[PDB]
C-alpha cells in the first residue's frame, strides 16, 4: 500500500549510498539542495523580516 | 572477486543487450577505465546513461551522455557551475586541466609512457570544481613504476599550476597541491625506489618503505 | 615626435579619426574591466595585437569591436547624413546600431558589449519613454546605488558610478568634435550639448564630453609639423583655460599639467611593464582615477589625455598605453585612437591591426564601412550650423 507513500532519505553525503535501493521502484530520486547566493539569502532574509 | 577486464565487458554488453549503442563509445576502454566496479554499480551507470539519452531528446548516440553517466556516480550529484562573474575562477579551472592535457600530449610523444586523456571536465560534479580524466591503460603497464614513468607523473602533476602561473602570469595557491603530489612522488623517487644519482650511483642510506593498509 | 606626414590632408584626418577608434576598441576589448596590474600579466609582451581567445561574459570575436565604436560609429554616420546633430536622427542611427541581432531575454541580449547605462538608455528609448525624461528610468537604481553605497566602499564593476556621468557622454564626442573642428568653440560646445540631451544631461559629462570634443577640434586643426601646433601643453592649456569650467575637471586637466613626463619609444613591453616609466604612468593613472576605473566623465577625459599626450608623437603606443591601462580599456582606447586620429592621419596603424581589422567577424565590409564613414566625416560640411 504505497499508495501516495513518500520517504525522504536526507543523505549529508553524495558518494555513499546502499547500491541497492538506487534502483528504479526505490530510493533513485536525488536533490542536491544548494547553498544559497546573494539573491537566495536575501529572499530569505526579507521573507523573515516582514 | 569483483569483475574486471573481460568480466566487465560482459557486464557491460549484459546490461546493454537490449538498448542501442553508438559505435563510437569503446566498451573496452570503458571497462578498463571504471576498475573495482560490480554490476551493482555498471547497471547504474548504464541506467543513468539511458535516462540522460532520452532525457536529451535523442537515441543513444555519442559518448556524451555515457561518461554523464559514469560520472554522475563516479563523482556523484551535480554542483552549479562556476560564475561568469570574473574573469579568475573561470580562467584558473580551465588553464590547469588545459594545461595538464598539453603536458600531457607532450609527454605521449617523445616518450610515450603518458596514456591518453580522455576529458577535460570543468563542470564542478561534486567535491571537485574541474576534472581531467586519464584513459586508464591497460594492467600490467601499473604493475611496475619505471624512473620515466614516475619523472612524467612528476611533471603531469606540476603541470596543472604552472600552467595556471603561465596563463595568469602569476603564481597562485594551484600549485600548492601539486607541490605537496610532486614532493611526495620525488622523495619517493629519490629515497625508495633509488632512481636518482645520490651518492653517486642513486642508493641513499635510508628509505621510508610504505605500511600496509591493515595499519 | 611629429610622426612623418607633416601635412595632413583633412580626408586623411578623418579617416584615421575613425580607425583610431577602431583598433583601439578592437585591441582593447577582452580588457573591459581587468585592472592595469593584472593586464600587463595577462599580455607580458604588450596589448600589441588583436586577441583571440577572450573567455569572459560576453566573449568578444577576433577582429570585434563594441558597443562604444558601435554608437562612436552611429553618431559619425548620423552626423555626416544630418550635417550636424539632430537628436531624434541621432538616436534613430544609434538604435539602428543597437538592434543588430540576439537573444530577447526583454534586454534584447546585445550582440557587442554595452555599458550598463547605455542599454538602460536605449532600451527605454526603444520602450516608448521619451528621450528627454532622464530620471524618469535612468534613475532605476543608481540613485538606489547611492542609497546602497551607504555601508560598501568597493572598486567592483557592480558599484562603478553609471549614469548621467558616464564615460559614453565622451565616448562618442571625437566625430563631433572633428566636424565643428573649424566651426568655432562656442557652436562646438551647442552640439555635444545637442548631442548628449538623451542620455547625459550633467554638467559633469557635458564638460568630459566637451573636453574631449574640443581637444578632437582642436587636433584636427593643427597638423604634426613644427612644436607650434604640436605641443601637449598647449592643448592643455587650451582646454583648461577655454573649455574646463567644472572643479573636478578643472583639478584633474592641473594634475595632468604639472606631471606628465615624456614616454620613450618601446621596443621591449615586457622589459617597459617593468620600468620606472610604466610605474610612474601608473602612479598617474591611479591619481587620476580610482582603483584603475575611471567611469566619472573627468576621470575618464583625465585618463584618456594622460595617455595621449604622455606618448606624443608615437600614436601606436598611445593606443597600445591606453589599452594596457585597463579598467574602460575598450572605450579608453578608442577616445585615445580617435584623437590620435584627429591629430595624424592614415599612416601610422601597423599592418597587424589592419589585417587583423580585416581578418575578423567585423572586417571587410567592416573596416571599408569604417573607412566610408571617415570619408563622409571629412566630406560633410555644416557651414556653421546646418
Amino acid at each position: 500500500d504505497n499508495r501516495g507513500i513518500v520517504v525522504l532519505g536526507a543523505t549529508n553525503r553524495p558518494g555513499a549510498i546502499d547500491s541497492a535501493l538506487i534502483r528504479p521502484g526505490r530510493f533513485d530520486r536525488i536533490i542536491y539542495m544548494p547553498l544559497p547566493d546573494a539573491l537566495g539569502r536575501a529572499k530569505i532574509m526579507q521573507v523573515h523580516a516582514r | 572477486p569483483k569483475p574486471d577486464t573481460e568480466g566487465r565487458l560482459e557486464i557491460l554488453k549484459l546490461h546493454l543487450r537490449n538498448k542501442q549503442v553508438a559505435p563510437d563509445v569503446d566498451l573496452l576502454q570503458l571497462a578498463r577505465d571504471l576498475p573495482g566496479l560490480v554490476g551493482a554499480d555498471l547497471a547504474n551507470i548504464v541506467n543513468e546513461a539511458a535516462m540522460t539519452a532520452v532525457r536529451s531528446g535523442r537515441q543513444q548516440l555519442t559518448a556524451r551522455d555515457i561518461y554523464a553517466g559514469v560520472d554522475r556516480f563516479t563523482q556523484g550529484e551535480v554542483r552549479p557551475s562556476l560564475p561568469t562573474a570574473h574573469k579568475l575562477p573561470v580562467l584558473c579551472f580551465a588553464a590547469k586541466e588545459i594545461g595538464i592535457a598539453l603536458v600531457a600530449g607532450e609527454l605521449r610523444d617523445r616518450y610515450g609512457r603518458v596514456e591518453l586523456v580522455e576529458r577535460v571536465s570543468i563542470q564542478p560534479k561534486g567535491r571537485a570544481y574541474s576534472r581531467t580524466m586519464f584513459q586508464r591503460g591497460t594492467d600490467e603497464e601499473y604493475q611496475l613504476m619505471t624512473r620515466g614513468r614516475l619523472l612524467d607523473r612528476i611533471r603531469l602533476a606540476l603541470a596543472g599550476g604552472f600552467a595556471v602561473r603561465t596563463a595568469l602570469g602569476e603564481e597562485t595557491n594551484f600549485t600548492a597541491a601539486d607541490i605537496k603530489r610532486a614532493t611526495r612522488m620525488a622523495k619517493k623517487y629519490v629515497f625508495y625506489y633509488g632512481f636518482s644519482e645520490a651518492g653517486g650511483a642513486g642508493i641513499t642510506t635510508w628509505a621510508n618503505q610504505p605500511y600496509s593498509g591493515d595499519f | 615626435a611629429w610622426r612623418g606626414p607633416g601635412e595632413v590632408g583633412d580626408e586623411d584626418k578623418a579617416v584615421g579619426c575613425l580607425l583610431g577608434a577602431a583598433v583601439g576598441n578592437v585591441l582593447a576589448a577582452p580588457y573591459q574591466g581587468d585592472r592595469h596590474f593584472e593586464v600587463i600579466r595577462l599580455r607580458r609582451n604588450g596589448v600589441t595585437d588583436f586577441w583571440k581567445y577572450d573567455i569572459g561574459a560576453q566573449p568578444v570575436q577576433y577582429g570585434q569591436y563594441t558597443g562604444d565604436f558601435a554608437n562612436l560609429l552611429a553618431v559619425a554616420t548620423s552626423l555626416s547624413a544630418s550635417r550636424g546633430v539632430e537628436p531624434a536622427h541621432l538616436l534613430g542611427a544609434l538604435t539602428r546600431a543597437y538592434a543588430e541581432g540576439g537573444s530577447s531575454v526583454s534586454g534584447f541580449l546585445p550582440a557587442r558589449r554595452y555599458s550598463p547605462y547605455d542599454r538602460l538608455v536605449m532600451d527605454a528609448v526603444l520602450a516608448g519613454t521619451d528621450p528627454l525624461k532622464v530620471p524618469e528610468l535612468a534613475e532605476r537604481y543608481l540613485a538606489e546605488t547611492t542609497r546602497r553605497h551607504a555601508s560598501s566602499s568597493s572598486d567592483r564593476p557592480d558599484r562603478e558610478p553609471h549614469g548621467p556621468s558616464d564615460l559614453g557622454a565622451a565616448a562618442r564626442a571625437a566625430p563631433i568634435g572633428l566636424a565643428y573642428r573649424r566651426a568655432g568653440g562656442e557652436r562646438l560646445l551647442a552640439a555635444v550639448r545637442r548631442s548628449l540631451e538623451f542620455s547625459h544631461p550633467t554638467p559633469l559629462g557635458l564638460d568630459a564630453a566637451h573636453v574631449v570634443a574640443a581637444a578632437a577640434a582642436w587636433c584636427g586643426r593643427q597638423q604634426p609639423g613644427d612644436a607650434v601646433g604640436a605641443t601637449p601643453a598647449a592643448l592643455l592649456s587650451h582646454l583648461l583655460n577655454d573649455v574646463a569650467v567644472t572643479a573636478e575637471q578643472c583639478g584633474k586637466l592641473r594634475l595632468l599639467r604639472d606631471n606628465l613626463f615624456q614616454l620613450d619609444e618601446v621596443t621591449d613591453w615586457r622589459a617597459f611593464y617593468a620600468g620606472p616609466q610604466w610605474a610612474r604612468l601608473t602612479a598617474l593613472f591611479s591619481r587620476l582615477s580610482f582603483h584603475g576605473l575611471a567611469t566619472a566623465g573627468s576621470e575618464f577625459a583625465s585618463v584618456v589625455l594622460l595617455a595621449l599626450l604622455s606618448s606624443w608623437g608615437r600614436p601606436e603606443q598611445a593606443v597600445i598605453v591606453a589599452a594596457s591601462l585597463g579598467g574602460h580599456a575598450p572605450a579608453t582606447a578608442q577616445t585615445v585612437g580617435a584623437l590620435a586620429g584627429t591629430l595624424y592621419g592614415q599612416s601610422w596603424v601597423p599592418e597587424r591591426w589592419w589585417r587583423g581589422l580585416g581578418e575578423g567577424v567585423e572586417g571587410e565590409a567592416g573596416r571599408e564601412a569604417v573607412v566610408q564613414a571617415g570619408r563622409a566625416l571629412a566630406a560633410v560640411e555644416l557651414a556653421d550650423g546646418l
